[PDB]
């Protein structure tokens, strides 16, 4: 329902850049669990929590 | 053209698709493609110019 | 008399992803005694020493609080980095990192 | 229809190639005055409120943008003399715009781009060659000659940089500074630490290697800041509390597991330290950050620990010291270990440097200079840069010239006095090239407001046929052999110069016609 022509060249490229793209957020799907880090660490992750990466610094 | 494999032949040929640049100079630059082209070339079967 | 600790009142917990199994009530119990023995011995360690006063680095909790009060222990908490460096300096004790 | 696509326009011809030597003039005349011991200074000012001071013409250069052809090749050809040489980039760029201005008349009249650059590269071709052939050298190949011609064409790169008071103190300073270096000549094992306050007179060599103290956690002030000879260990690890791989999880059941395994991760800490210790090194350095646990332990165990050193800092030491970089220590041993005979934690302007002497190895080398101003200091860092840059070239081929404009007039006089039996428009061109082969002495002589008619005359009537070697001294303003004043400089900076000039020009003659795109990227 989708196929009336392949020119197999900017198609298989779309495989190609999907598959990059695909791969690129899958290896970053890493977390899931909010987690229970102490005070004494804490100046460690204010500032090296990598950069590039948001966080969601909860206190309660 | 002869054999495309020795030097002077190659600088002889190439020299003149050469005088379309550098006019002041054409033997240093035919020197130096000779020998690069019969350094690479394997002067058998086949050839890419990559 | 004072002695100088860099970690608080707690049961720590390990730099690593720790996922500790618990499947019996008996595991309950185990960490319930884990936690009061763990706590118990912490001021065993630091009043049998012989020292009279305390000083915590990153703070601690209120129940470590009462247990050096009743032990009529002195003891201060949540100072400065360089302030407990010098605090050290001056009295010439030393930190003691851990119990 | 319109041929091409709207908004395009075209000059050809004279007009074109008139238009880009005015830009080459314009953009000339903006260093007219730096170079020369007695050389006065620019500035420059970015939407950053970034001032930048500086007298070399190179540099700045770069600190002004064109949008011109002929500007911006006059730009990157002074790149290229700054990647090549280092100095006389003012000269080059000079030289090669009054060619391209004495040549500007000859376009309206009869005249080819054929015949003049031929001529053009034909006279650079003999001009180069007689560079090489009566280029002056030691030939002495004794270590003391050697060293003293350093230190002469050193403060020759300062007889026209901006100091002249410490030219002999800091020819000295540099000519030891890479004679404690390898054959190698890195060009990053040589530290630069810029210190607040203390005279220009007070910058200094440290045989050893020194930095700045990072950062560091409470417990310290304990640690022994002095020891007579101590072990150096050069990591890259860290010693602070960590899961192993990031990755690692923990699967346990019971909480004598969980006590087992935290006082086991302890243990881990508690053996790494014990191998340290136990490895006998005094003071342990690393990219890595250090655990307060550790700096307490060493401090209980009078130990200096120091973490997160930039590499460059960590690369010099392991380049003097005479150490190994570690990223494990299981199997730390004799060999790996560094050594040096003095450590102390000084005090130089009002901050906290480690310094590490004593060391009988010593490959590089750690500039403290002294100053007021951030530009001032960073001008005098660059002037050294262009000093080590100048004797780094020449510590290869120890054969140099002579300063103060005498080459220049020599070469001239060569050119003009040979130039009398080739032939026709191409002798006529050629003693073009030799007539703007003589303004760098007068720039010279101009930038003090002297009567440079007069000085070149009276050289010229010297040089050709009353000796050679004679330049023109500014305190004394007058002409003499001052060859013998020691103004000597590299002779391959001679080569480039001719090389890019002949570059320059025929490139520039070249030029015919330009179409400009609308530029719709913007």
């Amino acid at each position: 329902d989708e196929f009336n022509e392949e020119d197999e060249r900017a198609i298989e490229m779309y495989r190609r850049r999907r598959l990059a793209e695909w791969k690129a957020t899958k290896l970053k799907n890493k977390f899931g669990e909010v987690l229970e880090i102490s005070g004494k660490d804490y100046v460690q992750e204010v500032t090296k929590a990598g950069e590039g990466l948001w966080v969601i610094l909860h206190l309660y | 053209a002869k054999n495309l494999r020795d030097i002077d032949e190659v600088s002889s040929l190439l020299r003149t698709s050469i005088m379309s640049k550098q006019y002041g100079n054409e033997v240093f630059l035919a020197k130096l493609i000779a020998q690069a082209c019969v350094s690479i070339f394997p002067d058998s079967g086949h050839f890419n110019v990559d | 008399k004072i002695a100088i600790l860099t970690c608080p009142f707690e049961p720590p917990k390990p730099k690593t992803k720790h996922k500790l199994d618990v499947t019996s009530v008996e595991d309950y119990k185990a960490l319930q005694k884990y936690e009061k023995e763990k706590f118990e011995e912490m001021i065993q360690q630091i009043k049998e020493t012989g020292a009279n006063l305390a000083i915590c680095q990153w703070g601690f909790d209120d129940e470590a609080n009462h247990l050096l009060l009743q032990n009529n222990l002195p003891a201060v908490r949540w100072v400065g980095g360089p302030e407990i460096e010098l605090i050290a300096i001056a009295t010439g004790g030393r930190i003691v990192p851990r119990f | 229809v319109i041929l091409l696509k709207e908004g395009t326009d075209s000059s050809q011809g004279i007009p074109q190639l008139v238009s880009n030597i005015s830009a080459c003039q314009v953009i000339a005349e903006a260093v007219r005055t730096t170079l020369g011991p007695r050389g006065m200074d620019k500035l420059i000012v970015d939407g950053r409120g970034k001032a930048t001071i500086s007298n070399d013409g190179a540099t700045i250069l770069k600190l002004l943008d064109v949008v011109h052809p002929a500007a911006k090749t006059l730009v990157d050809i002074a790149k290229s003399q700054d990647a090549e040489v280092g100095d006389g980039t003012t000269s080059v760029t000079l030289l090669a715009a009054e060619f391209l201005k004495q040549v500007k008349p000859y376009v309206e009249e009869g005249l080819h781009p054929q015949i003049i650059i031929r001529a053009f590269r034909t006279a650079t071709q003999l001009a180069v060659n007689k560079i090489k052939e009566i280029a002056v050298t030691v030939k002495k190949a004794d270590k003391v000659e050697q060293r003293k011609l350093l230190e002469k064409c050193a403060m020759t790169a300062l007889s026209s940089k901006l100091i002249s008071q410490q030219k002999a103190f800091f020819a000295k300073m540099v000519v030891d500074a890479v004679m404690m270096l390898d054959d190698l000549l890195q060009l990053k094992m040589i530290g630069i630490k810029k210190v607040q306050g203390g005279a220009l007179e007070d910058s200094q060599l440290v045989a050893g290697v020194a930095f700045k103290k990072t950062f560091s956690y409470a417990g310290f002030e304990m640690q022994p800041k002095k020891y007579h000879n101590p072990k150096i260990a050069l990591l890259n690890v860290e010693l602070e509390l960590k899961a192993e791989k990031d990755n690692a999880e923990i699967r346990v059941h019971t909480v004598e597991d969980y006590q087992a395994i935290v006082d086991a991760e302890w243990n881990i800490l508690y053996d790494k330290l014990e191998k340290i210790h136990h490895s006998g090194a005094k003071v342990v350095l690393s990219k890595l950050p250090i655990g307060d646990v550790a700096t307490q332990y060493f401090a209980d165990r009078d130990m200096f620990c120091a973490g997160r050193v930039p590499e460059e800092d960590l690369k010099r030491t392991m380049m003097a010291c005479g150490g190994s970089i570690q990223t494990s220590v299981n199997a730390l041993s004799a060999d790996v270990l560094g050594r040096c005979q003095v450590f102390e934690e000084t005090q130089i302007g009002g901050e906290r440097y480690n310094f590490f002497t004593g060391c009988p190895k010593a490959k590089t080398c750690t500039f403290i200079l002294r100053g007021g101003a951030e530009q001032f200091m960073e001008e005098t860092e660059r002037s050294l840069h262009d000093a080590i840059m100048i004797v780094r070239r020449a510590i290869k081929n120890d054969s140099v010239v002579a300063g103060g404009g005498a080459i220049e007039m020599e070469l001239s006089k060569y050119l003009r006095d040979y130039s009398r039996t080739i032939p026709g428009k191409q002798q006529l061109l050629i003693g073009a090239y030799a007539k703007a082969l003589e303004i760098i002495p007068r720039q010279l002589c101009d930038n003090a407001g002297f009567d440079a008619t007069n000085i070149l005359n009276k050289l010229r009537a010297r040089h050709a046929q009353g000796g050679t070697w004679y330049g023109v001294d500014i305190n004394n303003e007058d002409i003499a052999d001052n060859f013998e004043a020691f103004v000597w400089e590299p002779a391959m900076v001679r080569i480039n110069a001719l090389t890019a000039a002949s570059e320059a020009a025929c490139l520039i003659v070249s030029v015919d016609e330009t179409i400009k795109n609308p530029r719709s990227t913007v």
